């Protein structure tokens, strides 16, 4: 429900509705198949039709510790909870601030973490952009 | 499920990498005097929710100005100044990634009467070159 | 009620203040090779209470060895270093406070072969001076439950 | 079997004092001290002054939850541990609480460390009594 978080899309701007503001919890109805842009957020969504995607915002703490397998990656991007229907989304582009203007960060070293119930998946991006990584066919 | 992007990382290096980072520059106008809150974080937007919501409970809001244009390095350290006299504590920003759930570091800078308007700068402390300035005037209080 | 102790800041100094650290030391052994974490965090009960919790999930164990001599500085970097064929993961620590509810950072440090012992060293990062030192020796390799 | 007593007790005049654990996972504990005198818990930190049996329930706190409600706290770093201490209103006499300050060198101002007491109407910052290398003294607490 504001101009600064809209989604652009191809039919112009869809807005991003406010589901829980404590919980920092979101929801978009995207209108068509087609790719959409949040500058926001940094996300972006590819999909083949209308569909609504529910975004909420997370923090890393609660589900990467110090521990010898987690230890030796470096939170690169934020962190969100999507739920969207199967079948409906092309790719997702996550966000992230590494700097890769400087050939001094290898693309192979990105990794899409997934937390799932028996714990964390790492995925290979798609491929790694200068400020999103995208993931292909995502099982949210 | 929850999901985003993790970098592995290199024993040459560690936490210590470039990033793009953003400036969050937060006001609190009280009786004559002006307050502003300056933060330096990685461009992550829920980092950047979590502080404008705790700004948000002391009354502070949030100003729009653009970024440092160069990536900056994890753990690099900067100095706050100003153009007119005032009172910064700290005068030193760190930039590190800290959760949206924990507390950011900012500086506080006590102006007093705006006047014309007022120079933020970020200079980098290592070899005291300027990496980033605001011209904060009456006009962008809004 | 709670209650602790809280040091008024000066506007030159800000958080980067000298403090009392510890070195925290924790291994898990395989076989001929073994694990250490290397923690440099302020003197803090419930920051090594937290610590020590974490680390036992994953069979860790704490070897006690003496913290460093010197008052080290908020925000200053240290190097660790040890023999040739030890992995060290991340080679730089920063002395910082963080809460007893967040993660803290350690240095990971892996060999194939322990042998004689693995000498440690933490080396102020802007003037090189060794600022602590450790012999971690198998007889300091002690069971799990201490 | 086991030692007398460890760090995590309370070593006073009659030797050592076991900590009860109340809870492991939200590290609560509690202690008799048996008498009068001056106790002391090597893990801790904590020392305790008191003139009569007093049983004293601790618990370990995070800043957190409470460094943040005022704007005046900026200015103001943890130097040491927050910690949760419940005692009979009349027995402990003066508290020490540990802090990790150094002040060895001289440049850091004895005058500028606080006890921060955290009450139902906002934070207390109390003058100590004393500041040594290693601990804050808080005489006559009220808990």
């Amino acid at each position: 429900l504001g101009t600064d978080d809209d989604f652009w899309g191809p039919s112009g701007p869809v807005s991003t509705e406010v589901v829980d503001r404590e919980r920092n919890l979101y929801r978009v109805r995207l209108p068509m198949a087609g790719s959409y842009h949040c500058p926001s957020t940094g996300l972006h969504f590819v999909v083949t039709r209308a569909v609504t995607i529910e975004i909420g915002f997370c923090a890393w703490s609660q589900f990467l510790h110090e521990t010898p397998l987690q230890h030796s990656h470096m939170v690169a991007g934020p962190l969100f909870d999507i739920k969207a229907e199967h079948g409906a989304v092309t790719a997702v582009c996550l966000p992230h601030f590494v700097s890769l203007q400087e050939g001094k960060v290898d693309s192979s070293l990105f990794h899409v973490a997934h937390f799932q119930d028996h714990g964390m998946v790492l995925e290979t991006p798609a491929r790694v952009e200068p400020h999103f990584a995208v993931l292909e066919n995502p099982s949210f | 499920s929850p999901m985003g992007v993790l970098l592995r990382m290199i024993p040459a290096v560690g936490h210590f990498i470039p990033i793009t980072s953003i400036t969050l520059i937060y006001y609190r106008l009280y009786l004559e005097d002006i307050t502003f809150h300056l933060y330096l974080v990685p461009n992550d937007c829920t980092i950047r929710k979590a502080i404008d919501e705790e700004e948000l409970k002391f009354q502070f809001v949030r100003i729009n100005k653009p970024p440092p244009v160069d990536a900056l390095y994890v753990g690099s350290r900067y100095i706050v100044s100003s153009s007119k006299e005032v009172e910064i504590l700290p005068k030193e920003l760190e930039l590190c990634y800290r959760s949206p759930r924990e507390s950011q570091l900012f500086s506080e800078i006590y102006v007093g009467n705006i006047g014309s308007g007022i120079n933020l700068q970020l200079t980098d402390k290592k070899y005291m070159n300027l990496i980033w300035e605001a011209l904060l005037k009456p006009g962008d209080l809004r």
